[PDB]
């Protein structure tokens, strides 16, 4: 029902893809249940949108969302509707969502609107 | 159109994830939809699907955060009280 | 004949709730693609282990077993065997 | 499809259904899965026959064959098709199963056939 594209920056890059690739490239069996959770997590938003609620995904700031895999944090943007961009990836060490990451989302999410 | 706006998830999600993967995959997102579908919709809480099911709280909160997969038993149970099953189906 | 009695459709329908009754056929669903694999496509047990990736203890308990068996592990031997499950109205 | 009858004695009882009813009647788990296990390899016979094979289905002597849920077993024969007819039922207590049912089992057919001709 929802599309989901993966941002790609000035350098071609996709860092969502990017940091899902090198997790199906280690040996690890645990990148293997962060890949699955991955997995589920974005085919739910793929289904309900922003209407899926938490755990799963939780509003941050205006435009900006995150998608709560395990540690592992998503930040989307809705987009040409009904669709949603998947913007980067950080693993979260605190309670808190720094503005750090949001900002990059921010500065990010700018770069899709201008180009 | 925009260079900015990359790869499908359908394409990722094919190449990153082996068939298998996949169809486990849209099974639990399957069980966890209709969590959801009746939580927000059909104003069926756990407390509430606990009774109708018979399923305990626990079992049916696991059950949605897919970590050890459900027996068959409780899955059926839990889809029964909100008006699903499931059925032998061929692959495709 | 009055030593010919009861018919197991009439039985069944007293003995068992209409959801034990599904529970049970979904069972015996699975049981009955293990049985005419074997009976049909000329697979083994163990020959279904390879293909499926999943043991042949826990295979002969989808049959047997007291309890379960799994999802995953129902999917992954129907998948073998080019089936699935889909989630479908009552 | 093959249809299922319960045997009933002269009394008339069905044991197989008495037994059944009896592990309806019973609190604890152990009776609610021994149900399930009879419920699952009965109606297994209805679609499969004889062809269900081994674990569920072993033949014992002539025309007995064994219906064996868990440690239930239950003797079935072969009946006018497409039908099978449920002998009686025992649990389990030796390495095989013991000579006394599978004669228990033979008396009940020739019975059945006894009483079947006298229409």
């Amino acid at each position: 029902m929802h599309n989901i594209y993966f941002y790609k920056d000035k350098n071609g890059n996709e860092p969502v893809f990017d940091y899902m690739r090198e997790l199906t490239s280690k040996k690890g069996k645990d990148s293997r249940i962060k890949l699955n959770k991955i997995n589920d997590y974005i085919e739910l938003l793929s289904q309900h949108g922003t209407r899926a609620g938490e755990p799963y995904i939780k509003h941050l700031d205006a435009e900006i969302w995150e998608l709560r895999p395990l540690r592992d944090r998503i930040l989307f943007v809705a987009w040409m509707d009904g669709s949603f961009v998947l913007l980067h990836h950080f693993m979260k060490r605190t309670q808190k969502t720094p503005k750090r990451e949001i900002e990059q989302a921010k500065r990010e999410l700018a770069d899709l609107k201008e180009r | 159109k925009n260079n900015a706006i990359g790869s499908n998830w359908k394409d990722v999600r094919a190449e990153l994830f082996s068939k298998e993967e996949i169809l486990e995959s849209d099974m639990r997102v399957a069980i966890m939809s209709e969590l959801i579908e009746a939580r927000n919709e059909k104003g069926i809480s756990q407390k509430k699907l606990e009774e109708m099911s018979g399923v305990s709280q626990p079992v049916i909160a696991r059950m949605e955060t897919g970590k050890t997969s459900p027996q068959l038993d409780t899955v059926l149970k839990v889809l029964a009280s909100l008006g699903k099953t499931l059925a032998v189906v061929p692959l495709e």
